[PDB]
């Protein structure tokens, strides 16, 4: 049940819609996936001034991703010759004095980090921003961009947009399902929290926090955290669309495997560290680091899951005793004691220990009393086995230092200090990030049943639903990537061959002339005005907004009807059969209802109609011939 | 001071003018014409109903052929109508929506229009391949275009809400002459049949007589209590009629240099939008804000006839050069031909 | 508008308007009436013209 792009006529509305937010600049569209994709298609095929500039941009972007210094030495000399020296030899160089000098110096010294061409990138973007951006905007690639952007801004997800499959998680508040987004065919995890359970247990702030948290984190493409693409809700279910991880969690596998070796745990630790790093860059403390909240994908790689008890410390620090017992740091547990990233390093130490010994450091002899578990944390050094390596020791020693002054990962440079640990001498952290290291445990064939933890007389009211008002969301980066990686190519292709047939049909028909050009038209595009409501009569017409009137027309004809700006008394937003419409009130007490095809269209038609009618009326008021007088 | 002296001298000069005008008021037009036979009730019916405009019609103008006529509407178009058959000759999408005035060239080759664009746009009708297109956009006025009339195919005169009128050289687009003097928005003008002279009516409630060639004002006629919305010359060009928001039309003689007659009634409170004389000048036709056009005995000031059809304001009217018919344009988006 | 130039321009205009030759209203009116009587036979709205002449009634 695919994506259908709107007609090219959508541009008139969208271009203004984006124009109003300053979202039509090179900067903004170039740093979007689909935008970039279209911008290069323009430059690389439908232009020759820009073709080389973008090729050069790209070959560099590829050079950044080269996995070795050996590869870089080679490709650098290639890129320099091909793109820099050839043009320079001829004399027609389009770049600054310093920029070229910066690079060539580092080349005569065979020291080639993946950044030497950074000064060129900025000056490529100088050459592309403006003069060439203009030509792109004026091209129908920007139109194509306006078509996708319309689909992006008109997303309202529901369960029916998902092909939902088996259950892969069970939490106190909800469940997780494997699902496919029919739309593009993307595999996702759907997390369904029952609102009735949330009310019951008073975990609303928690459910709301996770969403707010997920959104701070789900950008940047992080391999080691479960990230969000969409959130939405039904009347009684909060739904999160998340990274798929259908290989159970560590708390489970740990119970099936038994304790892990130093080398096996090393793998998990590395990946978790990096995922911590990501959150700590975005100023978020996870505060619930545990084997139960670390999941495995089909291949055996890990991600940090469930950000319910995480927190943003960007603005102000937290000081509350929150998290799982056995893994909370001294500074956290102590109430009236502020903290930051600090805690999770301590928590890390606690969990990694569990991986090796099967129980929390501060949980020996299976004692349940959680008050004295906390006592072992504040003023007590941890005792470690006779079979731990000296490097494992000094890691865990540093990780579990009661003092934050003398704790590993809390001295300034953060996660680096931990990566620098001699426990990880053998690791290449770039190669960890690329997920190249083989996982120690690969999940099985028959479904895992491996993400479990350890009554109703309840209604839902006005005030309950209003909590979940800002809940729904869509991460643009995520949706664009998903699209870019599935259908973007094949849809543009199908759309192109469709638009080109309608144009080649209209050449023979003779319909191909735009009524809007050469006049003072503000905006145009399709809407549907209501005829007889009892007949479900809705009439799609093409509208033209002029400074003093609103015309419209049918199939293969001029505009036969219109509505003056003088007539319009109000422009109101209204609802009919769960559809948002515009309600124009007319001088004779007459009503005019219009359905738009998308939110941005409704938003823009409302603004521009309101703008026109108020301005026209103020204007006519000052014109003796036109103004109304005493009759 | 010098400035006080010229304020004084202008006041004494204004009296000397009034006195000189009183000195000629030996009789009235009504006394003079008191003898002649009244015209009888004029019984015009609607022959043609010109349907096509989608909004308020703001202005119209007849061709000199007494057949083709151009019209300007709120629907941002001009239509040139064949009045005989009601066929549209041309429909012209304008580059601005805020049109107020239109005009037809004597030859019938060009037409003009304008409005809140502040521009007189000239349109050649007989282009080299059957089309129509803007030949020239006369720009210079710092206010809206209130009215415009061709002298010939190479010259045209415009009035404007910047309180001035102007003569343009169409070939070069230049502003040949400017007619400064009015203290309020100029609303209408009418060319003398000789076309060495024209008059203008304005929101300062005065009319003015201008010499085209000399480019100055000769005479200033006041009297109306409110804004003058329309103006037309008597067929011999020795007198002219005005129509105002004050619910009266008035007749001014140039040589006597004063008002001769007032055309009004207590059952008319609403303002006059347009005026035109019948071919002999005996009838004065006026379009009103009460949807009727009234036909007036220009000599006896009795109301003779009443053109009632339109459902909204009659914004404009015009009599043919052969004097056979009266076109009336309206806010109801229709033109009607009366006869 | 304390413009001395502007004042001068008004005065001198009011001379141009003042110093003209005017005729008596009775002479003016008589000439108008004499016109309307002269051209009354050439005004279809004033006098009955047959359908044959009138290009509107029966076409
Ligand atoms: O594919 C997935 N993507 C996220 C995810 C999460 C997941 O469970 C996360 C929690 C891990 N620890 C035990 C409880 C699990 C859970 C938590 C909340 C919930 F609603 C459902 C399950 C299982 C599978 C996936």
């Amino acid at each position: 049940k695919k994506i259908l792009l709107p007609e090219p006529s959508i541009r008139s509305v969208m271009q203004k819609y984006l124009e109003d937010r300053g979202e039509v600049t090179f900067e903004k569209i170039f740093s979007q996936k689909l935008g970039y994709l279209l911008f290069r298609d323009f430059c690389l095929n439908h232009l020759e001034e820009a073709r080389p500039l973008v090729e050069f941009y790209e070959e560099i972007k590829k050079y950044e991703k080269l996995e070795t210094e050996e590869e870089r030495v080679a490709r650098s000399r290639e890129i320099f010759d091909s793109y820099i020296m050839k043009e320079l030899l001829a004399c027609s160089h389009p770049f600054s004095k310093s920029a070229t000098e910066h690079v060539q110096g580092h080349l005569g010294k065979k020291q080639v980090p993946p950044d030497l061409f950074q000064p060129y990138i900025e000056e490529i973007c100088q050459n592309l921003r403006g003069d060439v951006f203009q030509k792109f905007i004026e091209s129908d690639k920007f139109t194509r961009f306006c078509q996708w952007k319309n689909v992006e801004l008109n997303i309202h997800l529901t369960m029916n947009d998902f092909s939902v499959h088996r259950i892969i998680g069970r939490g106190g508040f909800g469940e997780v399902y494997g699902c496919r987004k029919a739309d593009t065919g993307k595999m996702y995890a759907m997390k369904c929290l029952d609102k009735k359970r949330i009310k019951m247990k008073q975990g609303e702030t928690l459910a709301l926090n996770e969403r707010i948290m997920l959104s701070l984190v789900s950008t940047g493409d992080c391999p080691f955290i479960v990230c969000m693409s969409y959130a939405f809700h039904t009347p009684d279910k909060l739904s999160f669309i998340l990274d798929l991880m259908n290989g159970g969690d560590l708390h489970y596998h740990l119970s099936q495997h038994g304790v892990f070796s130093e080398a096996d745990m090393r793998f998990y630790a590395a990946e978790i560290i990096l995922g911590l790093e990501h959150m700590h860059n975005r100023f978020v403390v996870y505060r619930d680091l545990k084997p139960a909240n670390i999941l495995l994908d089909e291949h055996g790689h890990v991600r940090i899951s469930d950000l319910g008890l995480a927190c943003d410390f960007s603005k102000k620090k937290p000081h509350a005793s929150v998290g799982t017992h056995g893994y909370m740091a001294p500074e956290v547990l102590q109430k009236g004691v502020a903290y930051d990233s600090s805690a999770d390093w301590f928590s890390l130490g606690c969990m990694l220990f569990k991986l090796l010994r099967g129980h929390s450091p501060f949980r020996q002899h299976k004692t349940k009393d959680k008050h004295e578990i906390d006592r072992m944390t504040l003023t007590m050094a941890v005792e470690l086995p006779d079979s731990f390596s000296p490097e494992l020791r000094s890691l865990l020693e540093g990780l579990l230092q009661r003092d934050v002054n003398r704790r590993l990962g809390c001295l300034g440079r953060g996660a680096q200090e931990v990566k620098e640990s001699p426990f990880f001498r053998s690791l290449d952290w770039q190669m960890v990030f690329l997920q190249k290291y083989p996982p120690p445990l690969i999940p099985p064939r028959g479904e895992v049943n491996a993400a479990d933890a350890f009554t109703k007389g309840i209604k839902l009211l006005d005030s309950d639903q209003e909590l979940y008002r800002n809940f729904p969301l869509t991460i643009s980066e995520r949706w664009q990537q998903e699209v870019a990686e599935t259908v973007f190519d094949t849809i543009n292709a199908e759309t192109d061959r469709l638009e080109a047939r309608k144009k080649a049909k209209n050449k023979q028909l003779g319909h191909e002339e735009d009524y809007a050009l050469g006049k003072d038209c503000i905006m145009h595009g399709y809407m549907s005005k209501m005829g007889n409501p009892f007949l479900t009569q809705w009439q799609r017409r093409y509208f033209y907004l002029f400074p003093n009137r609103l015309e419209w027309r049918g199939e293969g004809e001029a505009p036969q009807s219109l509505l003056t700006m003088e007539e319009i008394q109000s422009v109101e937003e209204t609802q009919i059969k769960e559809r948002k419409c515009l309600l124009l009130k007319i001088r004779g007490g007459k009503q005019f209802i219009l359905q738009c095809d998308s939110d941005p269209e409704l938003v823009q038609w409302k603004k521009e109609l309101r703008d026109a009618y108020r301005e026209a009326q103020q204007l006519v008021q000052r014109v003796p011939k036109m103004k109304n007088k005493p009759a | 001071s010098e400035l006080d002296q010229l304020r004084q001298e202008a006041e004494q000069l204004k009296n000397q003018i009034r006195d000189a005008r009183k000195a000629c008021a030996d009789a009235t037009l009504s006394q003079i014409t008191n003898n002649i036979d009244p015209v009888g009730r004029i019984q015009m019916r609607t022959r043609r109903t010109l349907r096509g405009h989608l909004a308020k019609i703001y202005a119209m103008h007849w061709g000199t052929d007494s057949r083709l006529l151009v019209s300007a509407s709120q629907d941002g178009k001009l239509i040139i109508w064949d009045s005989y058959t009601t066929n549209k000759v041309h429909a012209i999408p304008l580059r601005s929506s805020w049109v107020m005035t239109c005009a037809y060239a004597p030859s019938g080759n060009y037409v003009a229009c304008g409005g809140l664009d502040n521009i007189c746009s000239i349109y050649n009708l007989k282009t080299r391949e059957g089309n129509v297109r803007v030949s020239r956009e006369l720009a210079g006025h710092t206010g809206y275009l209130s009215c415009c009339r061709f002298l010939d195919d190479n010259q045209i005169v415009t009035s404007s809400g910047d309180t001035t009128c102007a003569l343009w050289d169409i070939e070069t687009g230049q502003q040949t002459t400017t007619f400064t003097g009015h203290t309020g928005d100029v609303m209408s003008l009418s060319l003398a049949p000789d076309t060495r002279l024209f008059v203008s009516g304005a929101c300062d409630a005065s009319a003015k007589l201008w010499d085209v060639r000399e480019g100055m004002c000769r005479q200033t006629f006041t009297g109306h209590e409110s804004d003058i919305n329309a103006i037309c010359f008597f067929p011999n060009g020795n007198a002219f009629a005005t129509g105002s928001d004050d619910a009266t039309c008035r007749l001014f003689d140039l040589r006597a240099d004063q008002e001769l007659m007032t055309y009004s009634h207590d059952n008319i409170i609403c303002g006059i939008t347009s005026v035109s004389f019948s071919k002999s000048g005996r009838l004065l036709l006026a379009g009103y804000d009460d949807f009727n056009c009234n036909v007036w005995d220009a000599l006896k000031a009795d109301r003779a006839g009443v053109l009632a059809g339109h459902d909204n304001r009659v914004s404009c009217l015009g009599v043919t050069d052969d004097g056979m018919a009266v076109a009336t344009g309206s806010w109801d988006s229709f033109l009607k031909i009366w006869n | 508008t304390a413009s001395i130039a502007q004042a001068r321009k008004l005065v001198e205009q009011l001379k141009m308007e003042a110093n003209i030759d005017r005729i008596k209203v009775s002479k003016a009116a008589a000439d108008l009436m004499a016109y309307c009587e002269a051209h009354a036979k050439e005004d279809p709205l004033l006098t009955p013209v047959p359908a044959s002449e009138n290009p509107f009634r029966e076409k």
